[PDB]
RNA sequence: AAUUACCGAAUCUUUGAACGCAAACGGCGCAUGGGAGAAGCUCGUGUCAUCCCCGUGCAUGCCAUAUUCUCAGUGUCGA
RNA sequence: AAGAAGACCCUGUUGAGUUUGACUCCAGUCUGGCUCUGUGCGGCGACAUCUGAGGCUCGGAACGUUGCUUCACUUAUCGAAUGAAGAGACCAAUGGGUUGCGUAGUCUUCGGGCUAUGCACCGUCUAGGUUUGGGAGUCCCCUGUGGGUACCCAACCGUGCUGUAAACUGAACCAACGGGAUUGCAGUUCCGGAGUCUUGUUUCGAGACAUCUGCCAGAUGGGGAGUUUGGCUG
RNA sequence: GAUGCAUCCAAGUGGUGUAUAUCGCAAACUGAUUUCUGCCCAGUGCUCUGAAUGUCAACGUGACGAGAUUCACCGACGCG
RNA sequence: CACGAGUUGUUCGGAAACUGAGCACAACGUUAUAUCGUUUUGUUAGGAAAGUGAAGGUGUGUCGGCGG
RNA sequence: CCAAAGAAGGUGUUAGCCCAUUGAGCCAUAAACCUGAGCGCCUCAUGAAUAAGCGAGUAGCACUGUUUGGGAAUGCAGUGUCAAGUUGGCAGGUAUUUGUCUGCCAAAGUUAAAUACAGAGUAGGAAGACCGAUAGCGAACAAGUAGCGUGAGCGA
RNA sequence: AGACCUGAGUGUGGCAGGACUACCCGCCGAACUUAAGCAUAUUACUCAGCGGAGGAAAAGAAAACAACCGUGAUUCUCUCAGUGAGCGGCGAGCGAAGAGGGAACGAACUCGUUGCCGAAUCGGGUCUUACAAGGCCUUGAGUUGUGGCACAAAUAUCAU
């Protein structure tokens, strides 16, 4: 079917051409081990579902219905920041300890600028393999980005170790990331054709050497 | 907010990264149909400015139009009458291509109402416009005060009457005052004002 | 004026091929895997005449390489092909008349017909009756074979293109004088509506550039430019020379630097 | 139950955008409801094969939707 | 005499058919530029910075950028074919892989990278041909007949290869069989018989040109359109 | 010699000769056979070479000027 | 002209139910505009247009053979 | 004799009083419409007592074409090229480069009335210094009828 | 295994197609004719053609006029004005705008953006006499952003 051919051909054209660094940086993702650790932490601080939020809100009114003179907070428990608008505000306000960004957002212009914004505010960040896996951690279908603003005491060590790991791959490698182009990758048949051609003409010009 | 970064990124259309993104998309759109339904807009920041919302009853379609000047459809390129009307290849359509794209979409799908449209990509032979359409029978549309107006029958096929933003553009309606006196409220209306012979009862 | 007849025929209409009673396009078998790596054996079932074509046609029965059924392809018969003959098509086919071989497997000087201009086009060159190509040489560096076309032109094609060994049957057809308008009538009955031919000077000036005059004459040179628009491009189109050819008929067509 | 006038309740053949498929054919279907059935089986009553009659659904496109229906992809992942 | 507001001739600032070296133009054709339009290796210039060494001319790099151009390439594109029916590799890089480890430099946010350069992985199986090691089984019925044994491994080539090398008309499908689980035999199974893999393209040819697409520009252009083709005058 | 020639068409992945492939297709002239078909390329057509071979656009390149403007160079068929 | 009548089919002709020169619905493309183009050289459409079903497994109905 | 009625139709000749008309007023009502945003009930809503930005293949500009009274270009279209936002941008009707002033803030959307009905319809009404059966609509009448043409149409 | 991205099949609930077309909106678009000829011009941004609505349509809340002592969305009327504007083989011809007197007018609002919030949002079931602008439930949609508050007619809003 036409859509099957086009999605396969689209992948080919994204490796044959010369990919500018602003796009090639999204193919250089965090390693599998730290990606699993990051998603595990995000899952632990997942936002409360519709059911949980409703029960908490109803209980608050019970306190207020008891004594209307006093005041009871309606704030949600500590959780990761989700949504492009809210994650962006957390970065600009410099509240996020670490940002997790997905690498397959289409259109990519939604998050193409985010690694530069995180670098400009010296906020640790990482680029991970799937926006669907990011959604599973927060209990949604997909998620463009997730920001952590704070964690509990027992998880501070994990967050600090996580920050060090993502800093090695992304924040400390800013000079490499800003300059590394991608693409220009030959096909297997083209590579094999080039390999066999060199092997055919390996020692043809030997007699032209004085030595 | 995040809009500002999205908006300023789309102002660097000639940069290395944006040309690469558009080159891939233009190649993909070349191998698609003239009219294609999308789940989400390719430019959510641009679509929202033009009235799109992520609600039930909002639909986005990508429409393709062929580029170039209009060729007069005369047999064998033979015209008659005065030589002033002898041109075949050099005349231009008095309607812009964005308005043509909206009219093709609205004429094909009569159950929808065309709201607005925007430029997404170009190519040597094709121009792509994404058109925002609204379903008038949807309950979400019918109960939303911000979009309720489009249900009324006076807005049926408003793109065929040049009432959209692109239609207003080629009507000269972006201008007021001394730059638009002869075309307001329309060219025909001003012509009627200036050319009807008036017979007062006592003259 | 009015539309010239030569331009009117581009609409088709009553000037199209008389395709009824034709057996279909004549082609070699598809350049499949068996052809590319081994050979396929077929049996000539019949030799038939098709209306409008001088050369005889052959129905060759092959087995389906993948399914349990027969194929029964139809190709232009070379001279000497007979019913019950075994036909070999493929890489390993022996050099014999009626066999189809890759051009790179055919020796210098072998006479071939039904030559593929492009690999896999199922035969496009040397197909008219009595016609054939002559293989000049092969070049193993670039994988191209050079052949002499029936018009005398020299052309190079990929060595993977297939050719049939022999000459096309039905030669000598043009050497018999027709002798009768009725015989010309039956000849074009199977081809198309193009006969009889009325001279342009015999038409009226509204219809043809050559029409009109108190004498039947072309009042202007009959050699016309290559850039003249349709309706003006009648006569001798872009002629390099005119008059009787003396001392050798040069090869006609356009010069190719190859 | 006069006859007029007006209008809330009804009827409304074959068609036609005409839309199950066609058409100088009052033609021919696939589903699902019925009806009549002097053959056959059953005790003139029941039931009823083939045949016949009637109702409803059945064009294409688009939108929304699925107690969250069934799928496809050398798309991206994850086991 | 009738039949028709002379058909000949002239006039009108009335036409129309046709022609062309009329006037003014339009399609078509061709041509240039831009664009479509990508990668890498060179060559020849221009500019910039600095220098010649003779008598404004001429010659140098070395860092950059760029106007043309050679060659190699492939993903845009174009041309064919096919029921998109068997591509390439395994034969191994100037290859990919932090969903590997070293060495030497050079950076670091101290977490780890970047440049070269090794090693190891991805990663591998074969018809046939030639010649190196190894082990291992003619018998029944009557001179005849029937059944059966003359193998595996390794290296080299080869490259996916069970049939034809003068042709006269055949049949072939919906698997046997062997393993692994659940003496032999039979169920439900996978496995191979029918090799595996995919930085991916249906295949072939061409290929960043081509008129391939649009735009701008110029020639040509009764093929076609519109119009004109004075006046005086025995 | 098919990415062809002729050519339809307002336009496309459009159309015809072409279900074809030089013993073919398309365009002209003459007009069976027989015997022949002389001279002329100055003219007008058609057709084929110069790498500076003059001129002819747009685009490009540089320069004076505050800039519009202007100037110089480059520039293909075609004509010569 | 007026009034009143007449046309009877399992097998006759047509249709149900064939293909031909051909047409052009869908699909796709084009056009400011579909009222345009393609649509038989085995044959639509960048094209996922088959709702039909060998054999099995699993129940029912008409048989068969075996032993109890 | 009536007239708050003289009003024009009908009736066998010219009618205020022969008939019907011509007025207060009476009766009946789906919803909608109007009325301390009419007035109750339940339900649901609801009023009063510190910095940042503001619409991009868009506006411009070039070429071509068209349109305009718009004239070194009034709008628009195609292609090429394509911004600003650090007193920014647009307009200020002779092109350019400067620096002062004035007004306004494009490139997203809705909106009643006053206006049209130059060969339309529905339900009603009021008329005319108009025509008066070769007139006035083609049609005062079984008129878009009869009839004609293959047809588009023509048409008493 | 599964996910979500893209794309299909079917069921369920709907909508489009045609008619009308006087007026109105968008495109396309002549020629007769006038110039005592004719090509620019004129007829005319008209007829014919193709689309699309409504009781009207379109326009409409200043990137507007002006240059004043200033006016203040749109539309229409008289006038400006057949113009000491302008366009034009500067020929034939063509040709508006601001201001002023009036009609109308309760005339103004919404989104995007920016800040502060953030699923408070939408559908679908179900209940209340109720396909409630209501309660409850709902992964179904939606965080690739639905809604809320404040942006010069403004100067807090949010609980009581
Ligand atoms: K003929
Ligand atoms: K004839
Ligand atoms: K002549
Ligand atoms: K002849
Ligand atoms: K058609
Ligand atoms: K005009
Ligand atoms: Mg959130
Ligand atoms: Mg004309
Ligand atoms: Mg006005
Ligand atoms: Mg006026
Ligand atoms: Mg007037
Ligand atoms: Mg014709
Ligand atoms: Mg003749
Ligand atoms: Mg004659
Ligand atoms: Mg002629
Ligand atoms: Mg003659
Ligand atoms: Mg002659
Ligand atoms: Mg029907
Ligand atoms: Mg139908
Ligand atoms: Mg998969
Ligand atoms: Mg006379
Ligand atoms: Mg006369
Ligand atoms: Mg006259
Ligand atoms: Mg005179
Ligand atoms: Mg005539
Ligand atoms: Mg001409
Ligand atoms: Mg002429
Ligand atoms: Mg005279
Ligand atoms: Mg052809
Ligand atoms: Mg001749
Ligand atoms: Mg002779
Ligand atoms: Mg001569
Ligand atoms: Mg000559
Ligand atoms: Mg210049
Ligand atoms: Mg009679
Ligand atoms: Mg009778
Ligand atoms: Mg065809
Ligand atoms: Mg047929
Ligand atoms: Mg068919
Ligand atoms: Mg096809
Ligand atoms: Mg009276
Ligand atoms: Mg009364
Ligand atoms: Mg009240
Ligand atoms: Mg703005
Ligand atoms: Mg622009
Ligand atoms: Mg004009
Ligand atoms: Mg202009
Ligand atoms: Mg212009
Ligand atoms: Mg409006
Ligand atoms: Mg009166
Ligand atoms: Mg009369
Ligand atoms: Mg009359
Ligand atoms: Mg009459
Ligand atoms: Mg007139
Ligand atoms: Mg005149
Ligand atoms: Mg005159
Ligand atoms: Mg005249
Ligand atoms: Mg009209
Ligand atoms: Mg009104
Ligand atoms: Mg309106
Ligand atoms: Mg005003
Ligand atoms: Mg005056
Ligand atoms: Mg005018
Ligand atoms: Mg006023
Ligand atoms: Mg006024
Ligand atoms: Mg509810
Ligand atoms: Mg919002
Ligand atoms: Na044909
Ligand atoms: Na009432």
């Amino acid at each position: 079917p036409t859509f099957v051919t086009m999605q396969r051909k689209k992948r080919v054209l994204q490796r044959r051409l010369k990919v500018p660094p602003a796009l090639n940086q999204f193919t250089k993702v965090l390693d599998r081990a730290s990606r699993n650790e990051a998603l595990k932490l995000i899952k632990k601080y997942a936002p409360e579902t519709r059911k949980a939020r409703r029960e908490r809100l109803q209980k608050v009114a019970e306190e207020k219905k008891k004594d209307p003179k006093k005041t009871v907070s309606t704030k949600a428990p500590l959780a990761v920041v989700t949504g492009l608008q809210e994650v962006t505000r957390a970065i600009e306000k410099k509240q996020a300890r670490m940002v997790v960004i997905a690498n397959n957002v289409d259109p990519v212009e939604l998050v193409l600028w985010m690694p530069n914004l995180c670098r400009a505010n010296k906020i640790p960040y990482a680029i991970v393999k799937d926006m669907a896996r990011l959604g599973d951690a927060i209990g949604r279908k997909t998620a463009t980005c997730v920001a952590l603003t704070d964690v509990n005491a027992e998880d501070e060590a994990t967050l600090k170790n996580l920050i060090r790991s993502v800093n090695a791959r992304f924040l400390s490698r800013s000079d490499v990331i800003r300059r590394q182009w991608g693409g220009l990758q030959l096909s297997l048949r083209s590579r094999a054709e080039l390999r066999k051609k060199h092997a055919r003409n390996a020692g043809v010009d030997a007699a032209a050497i004085i030595q | 907010g995040a809009f500002m970064y999205l908006n300023e990124l789309w102002k660097k259309k000639s940069s290395d990264v944006m040309r690469f993104i558009q080159r891939i998309r233009s190649w993909e759109f070349r191998h698609q149909h003239t009219v294609v339904r999308l789940r989400r807009p390719t430019r959510p920041e641009k679509a929202r400015m033009l009235g799109y919302k992520t609600k039930q009853g909002f639909c986005v379609f990508r429409v393709r139009v062929r580029r170039g000047g209009r060729k007069r459809p005369v047999h064998k390129g033979i015209t008659y009458g005065k030589p002033k009307t002898s041109g075949v290849l050099g005349m231009k359509l008095n309607k812009n291509n964005q308005a043509v794209a909206e009219q093709r979409l609205g004429k094909r799908f009569g159950n929808l109402r065309v709201l607005n449209s925007y430029w997404v990509n170009m190519d040597s032979t094709f121009k792509w416009y994404e058109v925002i359409a609204v379903d008038p029978m949807c309950k979400t549309i019918r109960r939303d005060p911000r979009i309720n107006w489009i249900v009324n029958s006076v807005h049926k096929h408003r793109e065929q009457r040049g009432l959209t933003s692109a239609g207003r553009k080629h009507r000269g309606l972006r201008h007021k005052g001394h730059k638009a006196s002869k075309l307001r409220p329309s060219y025909r209306a001003a012509w009627r004002r200036n050319n009807r012979i008036v017979f007062l009862r006592k003259r | 004026g009015k539309t010239v007849l030569s331009c009117r025929k581009g609409n088709g209409s009553v000037y199209q091929v008389h395709g009824h009673k034709r057996l279909g396009p004549a082609k070699l078998r598809i350049l499949d895997y068996a052809e590319r790596h081994g050979y396929m054996r077929g049996v000539v079932k019949s030799i038939e005449h098709e209306a409008g074509r001088g050369a005889a046609l052959a129905r060759v029965e092959f087995r389906h390489p993948y399914k349990f059924r027969r194929v029964k392809e139809l190709m232009v018969a070379p001279e000497g092909m007979f019913t019950g003959q075994s036909v070999f098509c493929g890489q390993k086919a022996p050099l014999a008349i009626g066999n189809v071989l890759p051009l790179g497997q055919i020796t210098e000087g072998c006479i071939v017909c039904n030559v593929e201009a492009k690999p896999g086009d199922r035969g496009t060159l040397a197909r008219a009756s009595g016609d054939y190509c002559i293989i000049i040489s092969h070049n193993h560096e670039t994988g191209r074979t050079r052949l002499k076309l029936p018009s005398g032109q020299k052309k190079s094609v990929p060595s993977t293109s297939r050719a049939m060994i022999g000459i096309i049957s039905g030669g000598g057809r043009i050497e018999k004088p027709v002798l009768k308008a009725g015989n010309s009538f039956y000849r074009f009955r199977g081809k198309r509506n193009c006969w009889p031919k009325v001279r342009g000077v015999a038409r009226n000036p509204v219809e043809h550039p050559h029409g009109g005059g108190n004498h039947q004459h072309i009042g202007h040179p009959s050699t016309v430019s290559r850039h003249s628009p349709p309706g003006q491009k009648v006569g001798l189109i872009a002629a390099r020379r005119t008059g009787r050819i003396r001392g050798g008929k040069a090869v006609k067509g356009a010069w190719h630097p190859e």
